[PDB]
C-alpha cells in the first residue's frame, strides 16, 4: 500500500490539458530545484533499502557462492551449469585390448567397459518402462493437466478482470463527481473575474465623479471666499 | 482519490472566500458610488 | 534495485516539485490578493 | 510488489504535481500580465 500523503491541486479529468512546451518547461524547472535542494537518502517516506545476500537468513552460503559465480560471469543470461557426464551415458564401444597390456588391466578396463554398459541397459529398461507407462495412462494425464493449467489461467483471469472493473467504477464516478466541481469552479472562477472587471470600471467611474464633486467643492469655497472679499 | 476529494473540497473555500470578498468589496464600492452622488446631489441643492 | 532507484529518484523529484508547488502556492495567493485590492487612483493628466 | 506500487504512486503524484505547476504557471502569467497592462493604461 502507499504511504504518501502529499495532496496536489490536480484535477485531470476538468483541468485543461498542459501544452508539451510548457510542460518540458515545467519538467526542465523542476530539474532545476531538484538541483539546488539537496537530496535526503535517510528520507522517511523512501522504504528500507534491499539487504545484501551474506547475512539474510533466506540464503544458504552454497547460495551466495552460485550468485557470486553467476555475477561474476560476464553474462548472466547465458551462464550454464556444470553438465554431468553424458559423454559416459552415451553407448560404449568395444575397448581395444593391446597385446602388451597385462591380463589384469585388460580384466579391469573390460570391468569398467561391462559396469557402463550395464548402467546404460538398466537405464534404457527403465525409459522404455515409463514409454509404455506414457502410451497406456498418458493422454488422459496430459488432458487433466492442461485443463488445471487453464483453469488456473482462468482464474488470474477472472482476477485481472474484477480489478480492470474497479479501475473503471472508480474512473466513472469520479469523472461525474469531478464534473460537478469543475462547473461550480468554472462558474466561481468567471464571476470572480467579472466582479474585478465591474470593480474596477465602478471605481474608475467613482474616481471621475470625485473630480466633478471636487470640482464643485472647489466652486463653493470660491464663491464663499468672494463673498467674504466682497463684504 | 482521496488526496483529490481533499484538494477539490479546499479548492471549493478557497475560491468561495475569494469571491464572497469580492463581492463584498463590489458592494463597498456602490456604498461609496452612493455617498458620493449624495454629496453631488447636495452641492447642487446648495448651488441651486 | 534498478527499481528501487528509479524510486528513489522520482522520490526526489516529488519533494522538489512540492516544495515548488508550495513556493508557488504563496506566490499565487501573492499576486491574487494583490490584483483583488487593486484600487483606482486618481488618474491625473499630466500637466 | 510494494516497490512497485510506491513507485506507480510517485510516478502519479509526480504527474499531478506538474499538471499543478502548468495551472499556478497560467495563473501566475494572467495575474501579472494583467496588472501590467492596467498599470500601463490607467484609463480603462
Amino acid at each position: 500500500m502507499p504511504a504518501i500523503t502529499t495532496v496536489h491541486e490536480s484535477l485531470p479529468y476538468i483541468d485543461p490539458e498542459p501544452t508539451p512546451e510548457q510542460r518540458a518547461a515545467a519538467e526542465a524547472l523542476i530539474a532545476e530545484e531538484r538541483a539546488k535542494v539537496p537530496d535526503d537518502p535517510y528520507h522517511a517516506l523512501l522504504p528500507p533499502p534491499l539487504p545484501p545476500l551474506n547475512e539474510s537468513r533466506h540464503l544458504t552460503p552454497i547460495l551466495q557462492n552460485e550468485l557470486a559465480r553467476l555475477a561474476s560471469s560476464p553474462d548472466p543470461q547465458a551462464a550454464k551449469m556444470d553438465a554431468l557426464d553424458f559423454s559416459r551415458y552415451e553407448a560404449p564401444e568395444m575397448p581395444s585390448i593391446d597385446s602388451s597390456q597385462s591380463l589384469e588391466e585388460t580384466a579391469s578396463q573390460l570391468w569398467e567397459t561391462l559396469k557402463q554398459a550395464y548402467t546404460a541397459q538398466a537405464y534404457l529398461s527403465a525409459r522404455r518402462a515409463h514409454l509404455a507407462l506414457l502410451d497406456t495412462h498418458g493422454k488422459n494425464a496430459w488432458l487433466i493437466g492442461n485443463w488445471h493449467l487453464e483453469g488456473e489461467v482462468k482464474a488470474v483471469e477472472k482476477e485481472l478482470a474484477e480489478t480492470k472493473r474497479e479501475i473503471d467504477r472508480v474512473s466513472l464516478a469520479r469523472q461525474g463527481m469531478q464534473e460537478a466541481a469543475g462547473a461550480e469552479l468554472k462558474s466561481l472562477e468567471e464571476t470572480w473575474k467579472a466582479g474585478v472587471g465591474r470593480v474596477l470600471e465602478t471605481e474608475a467611474a467613482a474616481e471621475k465623479l470625485r473630480i466633478e464633486v471636487l470640482e464643485e467643492r472647489r466652486r463653493l469655497a470660491e464663491a464663499q471666499a468672494a463673498l467674504a472679499v466682497g463684504n | 482519490r482521496a488526496s483529490e476529494e481533499q484538494a477539490i473540497q479546499r479548492r471549493l473555500e478557497a475560491l468561495r472566500a475569494e469571491v464572497a470578498f469580492v463581492s463584498t468589496r463590489e458592494r463597498k464600492a456602490q456604498e461609496l458610488y452612493r455617498k458620493l452622488r449624495d454629496e453631488l446631489e447636495e452641492l447642487r441643492l446648495e448651488q441651486a | 534495485a534498478r527499481v528501487r532507484e528509479e524510486l528513489a529518484t522520482a522520490l526526489y523529484q516529488h519533494d522538489a516539485a512540492v516544495r515548488v508547488i508550495a513556493r508557488l502556492t504563496r506566490e499565487r495567493d501573492e499576486a491574487r490578493e494583490a490584483l483583488a485590492r487593486l484600487t483606482v487612483t486618481g488618474a491625473a493628466p499630466a500637466a
